[PDB]
């Protein structure tokens, strides 16, 4: 059961080669390609990321898109940058601009093609294909614009399988980019339709994880990008690993998604705390339990006690006990019943893997499915209609040939996202 | 290593406590008082 | 043939202790429930089957059962020496005390425990053949014994029926005391413990003192001592179920001839020899001398003169080397006297009873080894005075509410405050009329 | 016992006596003002 | 003092207890009279007869109070040293001897540590006495099921 | 208005027996007759 | 049967370092946090003031908070400083002046969220949560202020628990603080409605408990927080240790407090005896009790002498006979009969616990509550009527907000309070 991964533009590309290096590490895969684990545990499941080259070797099932080659180069110079596929690395002359029409029309359209073949030359190699994964930004240029297109059209080709994306999402208080609330409302617009499940991280949301949790001085980009892998390596844990209770991706999906539309999710990790504080506490799975719902240790600005659960999962890595787990998910739901939607008789799913990640004796990853972020959409579409009613920086977007209505459309599909998720959040039995 | 770092670790910081608490008796005070006038005197010595 | 022991809170608990310590060292087993084996055979024997049960092993295991609301007396229970002794099940043990409230044993915390408690006590009576009654220790004094004494003795009495119930009670003393809130407690038991049980027995810690300081010669006292006198007591009633005798006696036969009429059922208790060591070996012990201590105020366990009343009811245990002769000579002689007084329509006043088992010493004990005990219990109307006085006190704290609050605020109505002490006026009026000498024609 | 105890504990003012001195000679005092000083200490 | 020829008339793990008691805080006079009375024990007759006396209740209290002596303070003394010590109490010991013994054995004894009501001397396990209780009294219920059990023998 | 409050410890045993940690927190109910 | 502490401002911080290094000699804890003691009764209780850490170490439940960092980072650089859980100090940037409404209004709402999220994390973990234990003085600004606020919000979130206070009032004959009267009374006001049990303690009273008892030639504040500290941790003993009559704080209360609004007691602890006089008289219980019931041993500068005792109770450490304890106090009951309230037929409560502390052979202390803490109660009337009726002062308070009717409502109340008890010094069966 094998996932192909997908990694476009800066931010994605970036995360990409941390992920790989994190699951590469994870299965005692040498940077020349050599196997040298210590446990047959390895073994047995290695086919899910990584396709056999001859005479002992793998290499990772990943297509490496960018527009200019900087990155590219950046990723090739670095300690693992060797274990790609030189024909995976597809890109072209000249950037996105930041302009999601270009991306997505002139230079897209060109290069697009090669993207699918590549894509389809190693599904088709496959016996039985799993779900794609994605990893890009959504406020960039590349990444929303080649992204959603490559979306829709492995949506076109094989829409029996699962489509997963993790993405990253502008903050509230600092923008990197001035052009952002146009490039989220028309990448959000191409997901919600096009996407099977989609997730969502904001940068100011682990700078604080990052100061107030583990009280580091000076954090980089690396310590980032190491939180991004540690949570997109441990959702597909149970995938390819044994457990008393196994999932599986589509298993994540009946299981969270109460209504088509509702699939945007929150992210966190639990075991994190600064290296002076562990002297003082020790883990236990209650100690888990309570770190992974305290605010401070979620991956999103906004805050759960702004809305409701609708549903939440927690995946367990570790040798520990079920009743545990049964009496915290009890606890908690009894104690703050106000906070879980009422017409749902038991909002948490858990599964139990016995394979920790390293050097941690157990760890949790939470997914939350909440309607607070309802107020992260109206927040962008509120920017939005400021900068479209005066055009602010439209001539662009309709140089390179979009029609106006296409903003008016993904503007009216937001509100109506908004609308339903504050009719839901105020429902009741009656 | 480990083993011999935490157990040094433990015994500077152990002595450091009980040097520490030593200064909370009564006889120490009159003796820093002592030592305090000794000084007092020598450098009142040194102003002339 | 059969008793099963239930202990409440911790004044039962620790008299329990005692008890068990007693009734091991007498039949001989070991505190790890085995028997000696290098002894020659001869032949067995059975009288620990009123206390014990043998699985088949040969263990001995007790029939008894510990309730406490504080975790402290029990787990002190189970770290101590009688670890192996107790089936772990029937030490049972709460999270938090009654804190000498009636309500917060009786409606709030007692009632979460109560029907564990009666799972127990129906386990164990399903694993008897000739159960004939039960032993009750408690005080009154304080929040649990008082409402958690009174529910379980409800639901005992709703689900066993006419089975027996005698109670071994700790009142509080006429001046020394221990806590404020003593008679709010102490009526409100007495309450539930007049319909409820078919004997009461009752002590007060101030006649044990007494009793230690003036006739042993013991200058500071402790409840270890008073507990393991309590448990001499109650080895000697206890012993006409277990010993060969002249004149046995069920404990039906007391239940039916102490109480005249339903409501007079309190009793007081006294012993005879307490004695120390070194005036022991100057001395002989004979029936007469025994026998005319056992109705001397100074022997009594129980702070109360009956000089200031009349007997209705004498019941004499004897046991040891005594002749049934010399028992009827001495009792006779006791008649005679003028400043013992019984009620004109009682005649035949007296019980007796004559067991050759005599009374146990206890390594550490006090009193010294002698021949021959008796141990009395009678029924007088003296004990209206200690009714009455607890009922003065209880007065002077209503007429100001002085401490209502926090019953009212843990779930009880103010009227059954007046109703129980309504009842306990209703009692000395009871004692008033059935203590009326005769009768007139007009 | 108690006996025993206290006699530990002048034991243990003898030891500070030592260790002040020394210290006090660390810091600089002047040796005539140090000597007067030592010997009102006994 | 001589502390190779002392292992077997004490108990196996108690030499640094009486080393540290003698050391640190046993006074002059009591170390005097420690090593004394040591002395004076250690060469008793291992097995020497009874005392004779031509009143057999002196006889009695003489033998009545070796036994309390030692079943008393034999809480770290050997089986051949209790012997020894009863028969030094009997025998050679005068008055102030039995108090200096005693004098010296309670500090030597006890260890000052606090402990629980109950466990102090309310409740301890009784030593091996079980012998001789009156077993002529108790009830037999007989078997009607097996006439040759042991219940039926009269 | 009610603040959040994060899950608790398991409670431990008080004794062998007995409903202090179980699922059930009630032991049982008492059945007058009739 | 646990305790939780919050120690609040310079005067509850001082205390509670020493309270802290008295318990942790208690239970044998090393400064390091290992346990090294020499019985299993030190540590079969250890879980009622202490968490575990793993190998090792033990950790103390308690929160520290303070508007400036000065005291925290005094006791943090004191001898068993170490031992705290980082995470559980909290503090601000900016001092309250020693003004009440700013420390309750301005910095009070900006920083009490942070204390109750750790208060309520720490009490949520407990098993069986007994009453909160707090020090701090009345006179102050953080003290009055934070802790009738933190007092307030405990109150408000667990109202069947029990709510424990220690608190420091000033003087009759000289101020540390200026503004003292408006800080106590409005304290006060707050402590009658919200708290259950407040202790109150004069400085000058410790003063001359060390001058006639103790003969100190140069005492310093390590020595009246010994005192305090020594008491403090001789009241919880019996929660805490085996006894012949087990005792407990509800159960102190519920004997000692008569009408909800009586809760101030007085202190006293008795053992209090020069080591060379030591050697000259030997422990009994007489001794005890006589010195006991004197008042040159009585902690507070109002004297029983101009009152009457509603109730005592008397806590006793160490191996010893009740006979002795309940003749003495029947005796002294008897004796001094005109002293004692005569609507109770007996005042005095008395319990026994086997374990005394090290050192001592026995030990007493003593809870009184008697009506002569009236007075004191008419001085600091007296002088907030002064200060009022001129705004002495009052502008500053104003200024952060607060309308005079509060000031004339806690005036009135407190005036309530000395009317009521006056007429129940005075009242008659009749
Ligand atoms: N004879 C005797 N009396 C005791 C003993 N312990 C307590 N008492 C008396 O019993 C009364 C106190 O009752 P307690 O047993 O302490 O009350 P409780 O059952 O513990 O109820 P709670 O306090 O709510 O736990 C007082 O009159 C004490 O003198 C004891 O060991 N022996
Ligand atoms: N977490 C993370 N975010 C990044 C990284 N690189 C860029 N970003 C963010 O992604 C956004 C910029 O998008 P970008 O990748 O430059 O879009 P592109 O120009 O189309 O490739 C900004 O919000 C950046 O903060 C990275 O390595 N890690
Ligand atoms: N017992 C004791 N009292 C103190 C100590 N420090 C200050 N005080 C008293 O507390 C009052 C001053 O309150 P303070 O702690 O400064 O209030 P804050 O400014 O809010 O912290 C005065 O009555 C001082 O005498 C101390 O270490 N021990
Ligand atoms: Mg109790």
């Amino acid at each position: 059961r094998e996932i192909v991964c997908v990694q476009a533009g800066q931010c994605g590309n970036q995360i990409g080669s941390k992920f790989w290096e994190v699951i590469s590490d994870e299965h005692g895969v040498d940077p020349t390609g050599t196997y040298q684990g210590d446990s047959d545990l390895q073994l047995e499941r290695i086919n899910v990321y990584f396709d056999e080259a001859t005479g002992g070797r793998y290499v990772p099932r990943s297509v490496l898109i960018d527009l200019e080659p900087g990155t590219m180069d950046s990723v090739r110079a670095g300690p693992y940058g060797q274990i790609f596929r030189p024909d995976n690395f597809i890109f072209g002359q000249s950037g996105a601009g930041n302009n999601w029409a270009k991306g997505h029309y002139t230079e897209g359209a060109e290069l697009i093609d090669s993207v699918l073949d590549v894509c389809c030359k190693e599904a088709e190699s496959c016996d039985c294909l799993q779900g794609f994964q994605i990893c890009h930004s959504l406020g960039g240029g590349t990444g929303s614009g080649m992204g959603t297109l490559l979306i829709s059209k492995l949506r076109e080709q094989y829409p029996d399988r699962i489509m997963m994306t993790f993405s990253i999402i502008p903050s509230p208080k600092v923008s990197d980019t001035v052009v952002e609330p146009y490039n989220t409302t028309l990448s959000v617009h191409q997901l919600v339709e096009n996407s099977d499940e989609s997730m969502c991280i904001d940068n100011e949301a682990l700078y604080d994880i990052c100061f107030r949790t583990l009280k580091l001085t000076t954090p980089t980009f690396g310590d980032l990008n190491h939180l991004v892998s540690a949570v997109v390596s441990g959702v597909t844990c149970c995938l390819r690993f044994p457990g008393q209770l196994n999932s599986d991706l589509r298993k994540l999906a009946v299981n969270l998604v109460p209504f088509p539309r509702l699939h945007f999710f929150m992210m966190g990790f639990a075991p994190l705390t600064s290296r002076g504080s562990q002297q003082y506490r020790g883990l236990s799975v209650p100690e888990l339990t309570q770190q992974m719902f305290d605010a401070k240790n979620m991956m999103q600005a906004a805050d759960p006690r702004h809305g409701r659960y609708l549903t939440a999962s927690a995946l367990f890595r570790g040798r520990m006990s079920t009743k545990e787990v049964d009496e915290q998910m009890l606890n908690v739901q009894n104690k703050n019943s106000s906070y879980f939607i009422e017409w749902i008789p038991n909002n948490i799913k858990s599964s139990v893997c016995d394979i920790p990640p390293k050097g941690l004796k157990m760890a949790v990853t939470f997914i939350g499915n909440n309607t607070c972020i309802q107020e992260m959409f109206r927040r962008v579409g509120e920017q939005f209609t400021l900068m479209f009613r005066r055009k602010a920086f439209l001539h662009w977007y309709t140089g390179e040939g979009m029609d106006e209505m296409e903003f008016t459309e993904a503007e009216s599909n937001m509100n109506d996202l908004v609308s339903e998720y504050q009719q839901y959040q105020d429902a009741t039995i009656e | 290593l480990e083993q011999i770092e935490e157990e040094q670790q433990r015994r500077l910081n152990l002595e450091r406590a009980k040097t520490l608490l030593d200064e909370q008796y009564d006889e120490v005070k009159a003796m820093n008082q002592i030592v305090d006038e000794a000084r007092c005197i020598a450098v009142r010595n040194a102003q002339i | 043939r059969e008793a099963i022991c239930i202990h409440i809170g911790q004044a039962g608990c620790q008299v329990g202790n005692a008890c068990w310590e007693l009734f091991c060292l007498e039949h001989g087993i070991q505190p790890d429930g085995a028997m000696p084996s290098d002894k020659t055979i001869g032949v067995e024997d059975d009288a620990f089957n009123t206390f014990f049960s043998e699985t088949g092993a040969g263990k001995h295991v007790p029939r008894a059962v510990f309730l406490d609301l504080e975790p402290t007396v029990v787990d002190e229970v189970r770290t101590g020496t009688y670890r192996q002794l107790f089936h772990p099940e029937q030490l049972i043990s709460g999270k938090e005390d009654a804190a000498n409230n009636y309500a917060r044993g009786h409606y709030t915390i007692g009632k979460e425990i109560v029907d564990l408690c009666l799972d127990r006590i129906r386990k164990l009576a399903d694993n008897c053949t000739g159960l004939q009654g039960f032993l009750v220790y408690h005080a009154v004094g304080g929040g649990t014994g008082s409402g958690l004494g009174a529910l379980l003795l409800e639901r005992l009495s709703v689900d066993y029926g006419k089975k027996s119930k005698l109670g071994y009670t700790v009142y509080p003393s006429p001046q020394v005391s221990t806590a404020v809130v003593e008679p709010y407690n102490s009526v409100l038991s007495t309450h539930s413990l007049l319909e409820h049980t078919d004997v009461a027995a009752m002590l007060d810690n101030e006649a044990i003192y007494d009793l230690t300081r003036r006739n042993l010669d013991i200058e500071r006292p402790t409840y270890t001592n008073l507990n393991r006198l309590i448990g001499q007591v109650v080895s000697s009633l206890t012993a006409s179920l277990r010993f060969d005798g002249a004149l046995n006696v069920d404990l039906t036969e007391f239940q039916t001839n102490l109480v005249p009429y339903p409501r007079i059922h309190f009793v007081l208790t006294s012993y005879a020899p307490v004695i120390s060591a070194e005036k022991a070996y100057h001395e002989q012990l004979s029936v007469s001398e025994i026998s005319n201590a056992v109705f001397e105020p100074a022997s009594m366990m129980t702070k109360c003169d009956p000089r200031h009343g009349k007997y209705m009811a004498c019941c004499l245990m004897y046991r040891g080397d005594v002749v049934p002769k010399d028992v009827n000579a001495a009792v006779a002689t006791i008649k005679t006297k003028r400043t013992i007084q019984f009620v004109d329509w009682s005649p035949t006043g007296f019980k007796c009873g004559i067991n050759y088992q005599p009374p146990t010493v206890v390594p550490g004990g006090d009193l010294a080894k002698v021949q021959r005990a008796v141990c009395m219990i009678a029924n007088s109307t003296a004990i209206a005075e200690v009714f009455a006085r607890i009922d003065h006190k209880f007065d002077l704290m209503y007429s100001k509410r002085a401490f209502v609050h926090w019953y009212v605020g843990e779930g009880m109505e103010e009227g059954e405050f007046s109703e129980a002490r309504e009842d306990l006026a209703a009692l000395e009026k009871d004692y008033e009329e059935v203590g009326a000498e005769s009768a007139d024609m007009d | 016992s108690i006996m025993m105890q206290i006699r530990e504990r002048e034991a243990a003012i003898e030891a500070i006596r030592q260790r002040k001195l020394k210290e006090l000679e660390e810091l600089g005092v002047p040796e005539e003002y140090c000597q007067a000083l030592q010997k009102k200490m006994k | 003092l001589m502390r190779e020829e002392y292992h077997p008339i004490f108990v196996t793990d108690s030499s640094e207890r009486i080393e540290y008691w003698y050391n640190k805080l046993a006074t002059q006079h009591q170390r005097e009279n420690f090593r004394r009375i040591c002395k004076e024990i250690s060469q008793q007759d291992p097995e020497r007869g009874l005392p004779k006396m031509s009143a057999l209740y002196s006889l009695q209290y003489c033998i009545c109070e070796a036994d309390s002596m030692i079943r008393h303070y034999g809480f770290m003394f050997s089986v051949l040293g209790k012997k020894l010590a009863r028969l030094w109490i009997m025998h050679d010991a005068s008055h102030r001897d039995k108090n200096t013994f005693t004098e010296l054995f309670t500090g030597l004894q006890t260890d000052f540590i606090p402990k629980s009501v109950m466990k102090t001397d309310f409740q301890p396990p009784e030593q091996g006495d079980y012998e001789g209780i009156d077993r002529s009294h108790f009830l037999s219920s007989i078997d009607w099921f097996n006439p040759e059990s042991k219940r039926n023998l009269p | 208005n009610k603040d959040f409050l994060p899950p608790s410890f398991p409670k431990s045993i008080n004794g062998p027996g007995g409903y202090s940690g179980c699922f059930q927190e009630r032991p049982y109910e008492f059945i007058m007759p009739g």
